[PDB]
């Protein structure tokens, strides 16, 4: 055991969402295991909070439309996915809409309270044409892990839903994109060890290095059941 | 050796001389790593001499490209030998097929 | 015969196996050939060039 | 990247990258995740991924 | 957050190289990244002993031939690499290997130290075919890991060696094949659950049971360096 390892050089911040991590030198052939178990560990493991579940008056299914509304309601439940969201007391809660009049629903127009937090207040959701329209529905939050599409949702539940509950994806883990990279580098005598760029980008709720170090705290301590 | 032939690898490799082929039968008496001595049988000995065969194999040997010649025996010590076969295989052979 | 050959030694008749990957664990889409060539060296070596 | 013969690029891909241009934009009609719907290209990847 | 670790179960010796390791629960997704982490760290760096020089009297390059030998020198020193001892104190010993009579040389007789162990003592070195013959040799085993060949040690090294000490590659790591799977396991009512089942195959010079603790550890000092800082 001669072991080696790195001293990070580089985190050179591109916004409030993105960034990029360089780190060199690994010995040969440890940047393909890390970026891999990192990868996967993002991907497919992480808690956070999310939507799921919409309660709107007035429709009946995916198909049907609302007078007054710019949009169907696959528009509706396609905006209703990326709101960011932080709960911090309870594991489940629920919002409630309601709207009048013309002009862009955004996300501040909703029926906020004390334990929960909406980092994009400009988000939009629906337009109204007609101002003799109103909009007037109620949301669903949980807390997860991972991502969970709907289709394995609604054949796991047989309950006799009233009617009027439609379902959306999950997304709660808060990871946009992720991805690494692997390319030589050289210490005196031998051009054969490997730096490692991984490409991160997150919504709100998380900044990128608080991500990376949950994440490798996650797999660290799955391991310590063996090291002693 | 190869895995998939066409049936004319042994003759290739003998005909072509660079394996050291037994002259008349016998039984071997002294294996060497550059040598061996075989002793004939009674049926083919002319009643002259003792009747004892010796090959020198030809160790590591430059040939006219700059690549090695070097001939291996065959064969362990106190087995019989019937006339034709090989002794020792010799650059690019092995057990008398042409493995190249 | 070649396939009865194939099938004396409990190996799929088609010819092709599945592979995985290296670096990533996962499994290649489609199934791929396997099997043993004979290859030779040639004396065009790279030291006698450079 | 212009041929003085003829106006005609010169950077051409080749013969493997157009395969794997290939095989990725195409369709087939039964495969999984059929008629759901996304939010941009990147839940496309890791949906994909 | 229903966060679950592992613990090493079952060790089932099939014989004396091949071994299977269990290892369980994991929750889902789990399986495949440990597997597939530790599969590539154990193939690499893990450390074992091999032969490196190789002195026998009476001969002074590596492409003669002797008297009463049944290999010339080349093939004694190919079959050399291969050998597989154990080491427990040291990091470099010199055995002894001294024979004479027909017939063919073992490494079982090679003249044991107090404290280097033999693996398996019925590995041909060399065949002996006359009565006068005899064979005296000096080996040297060090401790190391990975590849390294002859070339790079004979340029690094500023030392003068006599006309007679020859050079052996070494390849010191010892694990040979490694192969995962992951299955479904049984818990209460958490069906969730998985299973993995590492089989291994190697010479001897590693119980697997270390060679796993091994890997862990190296493992988690290279994440470490990875938390902390930013």
């Amino acid at each position: 055991t001669e072991f080696l390892k790195p001293r990070l050089v580089d985190i050179e911040q591109v916004s409030s969402t993105h960034a990029k991590v360089t780190l060199e030198p690994l010995e040969r052939g440890f940047g393909h295991t890390l970026g891999n178990a990192l990868r996967r560990i993002l991907l497919s493991s992480m808690p956070g909070c999310a939507v799921t579940e919409v309660e709107i008056d007035g429709v009946l299914h995916e198909y049907s439309t609302k007078e007054g509304v710019q949009e169907d309601i696959l528009e509706i439940l396609l905006n209703l996915k990326g709101l960011a969201v932080r709960v911090q007391g309870k594991d489940e809660v629920i919002l409630t809409l309601n709207k009048s009049g013309i002009g862009p629903v955004t996300a501040a127009d909703i029926t906020h309270d004390g334990d929960v937090e909406i980092v994009k207040p400009q988000h939009v959701i629906c337009h109204l044409t007609d101002e003799n329209a109103s909009i007037s529905m109620r949301i669903k939050v949980q807390r997860g892990r991972g991502y969970v599409p709907a289709s394995t949702r609604i054949h796991s539940e047989e309950d006799e839903r009233p009617i009027g509950r439609l379902l959306v994806d999950a997304c709660y883990s808060p990871v946009e994109r992720i991805a690494y990279n692997v390319e030589a580098a050289r210490v005196e005598q031998r051009t054969d060890l490997d730096k490692l760029v991984i490409e991160m980008e997150t919504n709100g709720t998380i900044d990128p290095e608080e991500a990376i170090r949950r994440a490798a705290t996650i797999l660290a301590e799955q391991l310590e059941a063996f090291v002693d | 050796k190869p895995l998939v032939g066409t049936g004319m690898e042994r003759a290739v490799a003998v005909d072509s001389g660079v394996t050291a082929v037994a002259k008349r039968g016998g039984v071997v008496q002294y294996v060497d790593a550059s040598r061996i001595v075989i002793k004939v049988n009674e049926d083919e000995m002319y009643p002259g001499e003792a009747g004892i065969d010796i090959y020198n194999l030809t160790k590591y040997t430059r040939s006219n490209q700059n690549t090695c010649i070097n001939q291996m025996p065959c064969v362990s010590l106190g087995e019989p030998v019937e006339r034709g076969d090989v002794l020792a295989d010799g650059p690019s052979t092995d057990l008398g097929e042409l493995a190249l | 015969e070649i396939k009865e050959l194939l099938k004396l030694g409990d190996l799929p008749t088609s010819g092709q196996i599945r592979l995985y990957d290296g670096r990533t664990g996962e499994q290649f889409e489609r199934p791929v050939t396997v099997g043993y060539m004979y290859m030779l060296k040639l004396n065009h070596l790279v030291d006698d060039k450079m | 990247i212009l041929s003085p013969a003829n106006g005609e690029p010169i950077i051409v891909p080749s013969q493997d990258v157009v395969l794997g241009l290939y095989y990725m934009t195409r369709d087939c009609v039964n495969a999984k995740g059929e008629g759901m719907v996304l939010t941009g290209p990147k839940e496309a990847e890791r949906l994909y991924r």
